[PDB]
RNA sequence: GCUUUACUGCAGGCUGUCGCUGAGGACUCUCACUCCGGGAGGAGGACACCGAUAGCCGGGCA
RNA sequence: ACUCGUACGGUCACUGAAUCCUGCCCAGUGCAGGUAUCUGAACACCUCGUACAAGAGGACGAAGGACCUGUCAACGGCGGG
RNA sequence: GCACGGAGGCGAAGAACCAUGGAUUUCCGAAUGAGAAUCUCUAACAAUUGCUUCGCGCAAUGAGGAACCCCGAGAACUGAAACAUCUCAGUAUCGGGAGGAACAGAAAACGCAAUGUGAUGUCGUUAGUAACCGCGAGUGAACGCGAUACAGCCCAAACC
């Protein structure tokens, strides 16, 4: 395909998103990323 | 002694006779190939535009609007119907073609109300009416006494809700009596059967 | 039932339009001031898409480069005239009025200045008969003797193309081409050979029309299928 | 024009118009179709000035009529705007009424009978 | 879902009548209106188109 | 839409290359044409009725039907004695 | 900040926090210079209007909002033990439009017929009454009365 700017963006964002709860707000939270997305299992939107 | 007006007004009490006669003959020739909608300077009927509202104004503005005569312009049912909605050619509107050319012309200059209209014939395939619009903006007219009420916010769109003279009349809201228990305070709330 | 295919055909899509935008030109007649002071040479001759005949390019004198609806016997370099005083000669165009009766002519107006709409099919003709100062007959192609207005201009000669349905088209192919330069849905399949919801003669164990085939000229669309309104039927009697 | 029934010089018209002039500065006159109307009707007029490019025709259509059953001269005028001019208005004037001129009299009476003439 | 001379209706077509619509059981005209023409103008013409209604046909459709 | 199309066209149907052929039937039904007479709605018109109106009747009568004709490569038919 | 970490910082120059007012407020979006799946291309009230200094100079409209409200379009399942009038119902749903509420409203009324009432909503009642209806199934008011709240005016024309 050929993305546009902003669809590139937005493929961007996905990308970050798609991260991990970082271990700090584990232990102040005293104890999961619900929007853990595969590129290969999930489809993107667009 | 009798006014100048009531010179036009009796004219129009037979708009078939007479000179009027001639005049419309003429007339509705060049009205024909105007658009839906056209802006006039000045009133066809001067005396009923005055005893309407009319005044020679800033704000005051008239326009001639012209519809296709006769009933219904309905699609034949393409679902199921019993018998009695099935009805295709004698279904007519619940509005007049009066009603229908104050919408447009009021469509025609949405910043403008309507303030009234009045007819000005018809040919055997539309008929013409004449539309009083006012501009509820110009400060000629909000300092007008016999005009400013036109200003409020609830008489916005006042046409597209039934307000106008001849939206009430065709609401049934004319007789106080026997005959009006179902159309006044409005059709609405009383369930549609008036 | 559904609607029959008599009813798709005037929603105008697609498949039943004529592929127009392929079309090359509209044969209609010039327009003349008067005086009859225009005269072209042809200066090619090409392919009709819409009528399967010949049509010829004609440069005109005032600088206006034209198709026009070419009779048999016009070719490159000859030079046509169109007005009231043009040369009484093939591919030659002027009013009925200036004509010379019994002469053969093509792309009759129907009302003066229209640009031609009788006689246009490929080797067709009209046969100008008579004259007067009040109307012109002719005799169209189909053998009807049409009252004109002598105003009505016309082509001398016939059309070009003569004969083109003498050979037969032999297969289904040949047929298939010509009916894709046409606003045609082909080929065709049968009334009785459809479902009975499909048409008025579809259904039942054997084919056949469950009814009398003549229908009436007062039938509603849908219905107007058939032999419509047929004064008789047959070859006998 | 459907009420016009005669056309009126360009020079009659002339002399018309300088005589309604006159007849402001000196005796009276009438300005506006209303006026002019109750004029004819209550027969205090003597000329009666009727523009020709009037639209709607409905506002003079009467005036001719009316004046004949009373009795009272109308003459008509080309534009609309000179009769307001002449009428010693800063705007238009479908139609005009003399009521009672004034070091005109003599005027207006040639303009009438002139008119009659011209039937 | 489908059929038809099932019941009942509805579109649609034909036809009369009224309005558009004018002047002098047959007629002429032109000015509305219609069509052709780039235009001038030509053809037609109170008809046709359109609105209303009436009779007939009317598994095309419910 | 067909249609930058105009009867050597294109619409609606039937049969289904070539070859040799394609009989009889128009009563019924369909289509179409005609039609002295018969029948045939509404508006207008006339009579009765109503100080008006409802309404009853009359006269006129379009298409249509009756009636006549054409037509089966139109629906279809071509038996018993 | 939610959020109970680590590091670091701010606060007596009175922070945090709260109320009121102000500042900033990318792009798309009615979306309005033109175009576009939130970007791009070369000065912008696009479009429709009113006024007009006739110049976008001054203005209006557009779209949103839980429902409520006003004006139009308008089913069927269903009931009638079938079903066509009728019913379901002017309901569902659709088009247009206003407000904080809408709509109505100062009699060409009523007609407890009177020597009587006196703008309009609404609530209670009048009453499942009158009326409608294959006179079947079903549909169904009003005047009045008791309340709530109360409020009455402006034009056209005549004469100027
Ligand atoms: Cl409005
Ligand atoms: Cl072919
Ligand atoms: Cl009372
Ligand atoms: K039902
Ligand atoms: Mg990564
Ligand atoms: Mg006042
Ligand atoms: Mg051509
Ligand atoms: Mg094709
Ligand atoms: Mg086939
Ligand atoms: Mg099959
Ligand atoms: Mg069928
Ligand atoms: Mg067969
Ligand atoms: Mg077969
Ligand atoms: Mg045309
Ligand atoms: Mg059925
Ligand atoms: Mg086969
Ligand atoms: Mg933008
Ligand atoms: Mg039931
Ligand atoms: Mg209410
Ligand atoms: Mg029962
Ligand atoms: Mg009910
Ligand atoms: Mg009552
Ligand atoms: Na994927
Ligand atoms: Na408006
Ligand atoms: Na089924
Ligand atoms: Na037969
Ligand atoms: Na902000
Ligand atoms: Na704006
Ligand atoms: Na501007
Ligand atoms: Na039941
Ligand atoms: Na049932
Ligand atoms: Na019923
Ligand atoms: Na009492
Ligand atoms: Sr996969
Ligand atoms: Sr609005
Ligand atoms: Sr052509
Ligand atoms: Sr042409
Ligand atoms: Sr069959
Ligand atoms: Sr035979
Ligand atoms: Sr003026
Ligand atoms: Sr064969
Ligand atoms: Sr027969
Ligand atoms: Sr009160």
């Amino acid at each position: 395909g050929k993305k546009s700017k902003a669809t590139k963006k937005r493929l961007a964002k996905l990308d970050n998103q798609n991260s991990r709860v970082p271990a700090w707000v584990m232990l102040k939270t005293d104890r999961r990323n619900h929007k853990r997305r595969h590129w290969r299992r999930n489809d993107t939107d667009e | 002694a009798r006014s100048a007006y009531s010179y036009i007004r009796d004219a129009w009490e037979n708009p078939g006779d007479g000179q009027l006669a001639e005049l419309q003959w003429q007339r509705q020739q060049e009205w024909r190939n105007e658009g839906a909608v056209e802006r006039i300077e000045r009133p066809t009927r001067l005396d009923k535009a005055r005893s309407q509202g009319y005044k020679a104004k800033q704000g005051v503005i008239v326009a001639r609007v012209s519809v296709r005569k006769g009933s219904a312009r309905k699609r034949r049912h393409k679902a199921g119907r019993r018998s009695k909605r099935q009805g295709v050619t004698r279904i007519t509107r619940r509005k007049d073609i009066q009603r229908v050319a104050e919408e447009r012309a009021s469509r025609t200059f949405p910043n403008l109300r309507v303030l009234n209209s009045y007819s000005v014939g018809q040919d055997g395939r539309q008929k013409w009416h004449e539309v009083i619009l006012i501009d509820p903006n110009h400060p000629a007219i909000q300092n007008d006494d016999d005009l400013s009420w036109i200003c409020a916010d609830d008489q916005a769109d006042r046409v597209f809700r039934g307000l106008t003279g001849a939206g009430r009349r065709n609401r049934g809201l004319s007789g106080k009596g026997k005959g009006s228990e179902k159309t006044r305070p409005s059709l609405r709330s009383n369930g549609g059967k008036a | 039932g559904r609607r029959i295919q008599g009813q798709r055909r005037g929603r105008g899509t697609s498949t039943f339009r004529a592929p127009s935008h392929r079309y090359k030109a509209d044969l209609e007649h010039r327009k003349v001031e008067d005086g009859d002071v225009i005269a072209g040479t042809v200066v090619d001759i090409e392919h009709d898409p819409a009528r399967s005949a010949p049509v010829a390019a004609v440069e005109f004198e005032d600088g206006d480069r034209r198709l026009i609806l070419a009779p048999e016997g016009v070719g490159v370099g000859d030079e046509l005239q169109v007005g009231v005083s043009a040369e009484i000669a093939p591919g030659n165009t002027l009013p009925l009025a200036e004509i010379p009766e019994g002469v053969p002519v093509c792309n009759v107006e129907s009302s003066p200045g229209d640009g031609g709409k009788f006689a246009r099919a490929s080797g067709v003709n009209a046969q100008l008969l008579t004259h007067d100062r009040n109307v012109a007959v002719v005799k169209l192609p189909s053998g009807e003797m049409k009252r004109l207005d002598p105003q009505c201009r016309a082509t001398i000669g016939v059309v070009a193309g003569g004969g083109r349905t003498d050979k037969p088209f032999v297969k289904a192919g040949n047929k298939h081409h010509k009916m894709k330069a046409r606003g045609t849905k082909w080929p065709n399949v049968r009334g009785v050979a459809m479902n009975a919801v499909d048409h008025p003669f579809g259904g039942g164990g054997r084919q056949h029309p469950g009814k009398p085939k003549s229908i009436s000229r007062n039938a509603p669309p849908g219905r107007k299928v058939g032999d419509i309104a047929s004064k008789r039927t047959g070859r006998g009697g | 024009p459907v009420y016009v029934d005669f056309d009126v010089p360009a020079d009659l018209e002339d002399d018309a118009l300088e005589a309604l002039e006159v007849a402001r500065d000196t005796g009276a006159v009438k300005k506006g179709t209303n006026e002019t109307t109750k004029s004819i009707e209550r027969g205090s007029a003597e000329l009666v000035f009727v523009a020709e490019d009037v639209q709607p025709e409905e506002i003079v259509m009467h005036i001719p009529e009316l004046a004949d059953e009373k009795g009272v001269p109308f003459i008509f005028v080309e534009q609309q705007d000179d009769l307001g001019h002449a009428a010693g208005l800063e705007v238009g004037s479908a139609a005009a009424a003399v009521t009672d001129a004034g070091e005109a009299d003599a005027d207006v009476e040639d303009i009438a009978d002139k008119v009659e003439e011209l039937r």
